[PDB]
């Protein structure tokens, strides 16, 4: 296809034939095949396209009687949308649909496996015609991939660490803490940053503030890249294609956050041990 | 030549500096790259480092006085790298 | 308008405000005591300034003039006082606008209306609001106390709890004792 | 009862149920934004609403078995929670 | 009597043990408060502590097994109290 918009749809089934959808999420901000930014829901999407895509998901997902949580993936070009694949599991960015719709996606999995009906009392899933989105959520995965070396994962010891928070910021804890040694054997994710607001621009402003408030020394990090992707007008426009990183040069450039507090420590250390 | 070497803006001061002492001016740039601005360190710390149990303050920027403490040093590890236990600004930092 | 912001506080609300300030691209300045030299909040801000090496832990966040000193040299625009220190101090709110420092809060008179235990009660009645019935000020006579009890109805809390009227006697004297 | 002319420690929960940034607005009022202009962008009173219920806990070193006397000393370990539904406002607690 | 020195509930085993050995039991429960269920450490750890750089696993409970590494031990300070730098389940901890 040509210049499209990668869009997933989150469905959830129970073991009694009841399936609901917690709407879509945009993941068009991709560098290689892996996704780097995902927004829920899509800003540049028409309420008509959003509905036909969501109904397309429910059609497929109920025709085969899918059970538990799942995702149907769509590419979108103009007024025409198409189907690519299905991920029959949780996705890394389920957190942002949890944030704008209110339903605990992972918890609903556990009670569905137990056998609780979707619209029972333990789950109390809203009826589908009552499910809605309030605001706009953005998720960043803070990794050790050198944005200036083909995103190659840096491995080493985090010597300092500090998470943000407050109103509008939700963190999901990975391997990031003070003293962790990031193994080269796994995906190099440290912490899942996820914001929310009543606008997609208040969420951008909220996201960069937390990306800045973040503090991880002792290893490289893709925060400055994720910062550029946020602050770019081509992103805050609401419409961007899979050809967005490729189309935007100014994202990769990053001014190196001078590690004055550490470099000082490093110098005094050398002259104390080595004279 | 110099603008690309630092990949950034350059004053005339840099230019005559490199013209007068090339292999020396560039060597200093490597050092400002590694440790930052050392001139801001007090003279005793700049020459001897810190002793175990010494609290020290260094102003690195406007209103950015960072308070450093050296707590102890480790025996060198398998390679030859020691561990230093600092207390920067009340939070604990380690560096090899 | 607000280009730089100083938080006349410490701890959680300073961090709370810095996060809010740096969301609108407002430059942030923090103040700290000698006891808060190791505090977590004084590097959530761009710069940080000691109140003065000669102040104890509580003095550092209550010295109106030296707080004004640090802000004026910080050429700051506004001041957020947070809560619990100079947050509602009209004198601080007066001193701020005297120095062209926008005091983030209510207008000067508001601090006055809501600053004391009785003035706030008075403006509350003027706006047609229910109020807990009380004596007009403090009283030192049982006769005015019985005057208020046969006009306000029981229970009654005397200070400086009574339900049956046979207690309003022995209780009103007890407080007058301990208060004395 | 009384009126406090300042923001409150329990303000976090009112932000999560309604959706409006209380401290952010406080700054843009001293900046003179119209309460229904682009900056503050407040929804009309009819269209202000709450979704769900929020609870706040101030974690303190007050010993609940010793008349809530604030214990002091050195925190030698600190781990914070998170995930769907949790909001943290950092105060005085950190590793050291 | 035993229900008084302790926090309340006492088992018959405690009662018969006190009458057979008075000071040994009073000493035992005191150490019980200090160090936990001491009988859970392996014999080499119970007798020798830990060597520098060594990791050791302590089956504190069924499936609860904490991975303790001793990084370094400091010089004694005034009052003769050293600082011990531990690595416990990936995180860092200091002990006096
Ligand atoms: C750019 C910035 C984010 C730091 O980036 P840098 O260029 O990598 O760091 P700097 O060289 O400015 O500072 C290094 C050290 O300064 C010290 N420092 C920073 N702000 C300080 C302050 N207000 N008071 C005292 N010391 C301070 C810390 O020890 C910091 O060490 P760490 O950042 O490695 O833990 C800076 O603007 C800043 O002040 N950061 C701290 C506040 C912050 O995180 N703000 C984000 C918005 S909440």
């Amino acid at each position: 296809i040509d210049n499209p918009k990668h869009i997933e749809v989150q469905v959830i089934g129970d073991e009694h034939g009841n399936i609901v959808h917690l709407f879509e999420r945009d993941c068009s901000v991709q560098r290689r095949h892996q996704k780097v930014v995902e927004v829920a829901p899509s800003v540049g999407l028409s309420p008509t396209l959003r509905q036909r895509i969501c109904d397309a998901a429910i059609q497929l997902m109920e025709n085969i009687k899918y059970v538990n949580a799942g995702t149907v993936e769509f590419l979108v070009s103009g007024d025409e949308f198409f189907f690519i694949e299905v991920n029959p599991r949780v996705q890394v960015e389920h957190t942002i649909t949890e944030m704008v719709t209110g339903i605990d996606i992972v918890k609903t999995q556990i009670l569905v496996a137990a056998g609780a009906d979707l619209f029972g009392e333990e789950i109390n899933m809203p009826q589908q015609k009552d499910i809605t989105t309030l605001g706009y959520a953005i998720q960043c995965r803070i990794t050790t991939e050198d944005p200036l070396n083909d995103f190659m994962p840096d491995t080493g010891t985090i010597i300092a660490y500090r998470s943000s928070g407050g109103f509008g910021v939700r963190l999901d804890a990975g391997d990031g803490f003070q003293g962790a040694e990031i193994s080269p054997y796994y995906d190099s994710l440290l912490v899942k940053l996820s914001t929310h607001a009543i606008s997609f621009k208040q969420a951008e402003e909220k996201m960069v503030r937390s990306l800045r408030e973040m503090r991880i020394r002792g290893v490289k990090t893709n925060i400055p890249f994720l910062i550029n992707v946020m602050k770019n007008k081509k992103f805050t426009s609401g419409d961007y294609t899979t050809k967005f990183i490729e189309e935007t040069p100014e994202l990769f450039d990053i001014q190196p956050s001078l590690d004055r507090g550490t470099k000082t420590l490093e110098y005094i250390g050398n002259v104390t041990i080595n004279g | 030549l110099l603008e690309e070497e630092q990949q950034g803006p350059v004053t005339e001061q840099d230019i005559i500096s490199y013209v007068l002492y090339p292999k020396v001016y560039e060597q200093y740039i490597q050092t400002r790259n590694q440790y930052g601005n050392l001139s801001l360190l007090d003279t005793p710390t700049f020459f001897f480092g810190m002793r175990n149990g010494e609290t020290v303050e260094i102003e690195i920027d406007k209103g950015k006085r960072l308070i450093i403490k050296l707590e102890t040093i480790s025996e060198p590890d398998e390679n030859g790298n020691r561990t230093i236990y600092y207390a920067m600004n009340g939070q604990a930092r380690r560096i090899y | 308008q607000i280009k730089k912001l100083l938080v006349a506080n410490r701890g959680e609300i300073a961090i709370r405000i810095f996060a809010a300030a740096a969301e609108l691209d407002i430059s942030t300045v923090a103040i700290y005591s000698n006891e808060d030299k190791s505090s977590l909040h004084r590097y959530k801000a761009d710069e940080s300034y000691l109140v003065g090496s000669d102040l104890g832990p509580a003095e550092s966040y209550l010295n109106i003039e030296r707080i004004i000193d640090v802000a004026k040299q910080a050429n700051v625009d506004a001041i957020h006082p947070g809560y619990g220190f100079l947050s509602e101090n009209e004198q601080f709110a007066r001193r701020c606008a005297e120095e062209g420092i926008k005091f983030i809060g209510p207008h000067l008179e508001h601090l006055d209306m809501f600053g004391d235990k009785v003035k706030a009660r008075t403006t509350a009645i003027k706006a047609d609001l229910p109020v807990i019935p009380g004596t007009d000020g403090p009283i030192k006579s049982y006769e005015l106390a019985k005057e208020f009890a046969e006009e306000a109805g029981f229970p009654l809390m005397i200070k400086a709890i009574v339900r049956e009227e046979s207690e309003l006697e022995d209780a009103f004297h007890r407080a007058k004792s301990e208060a004395e």
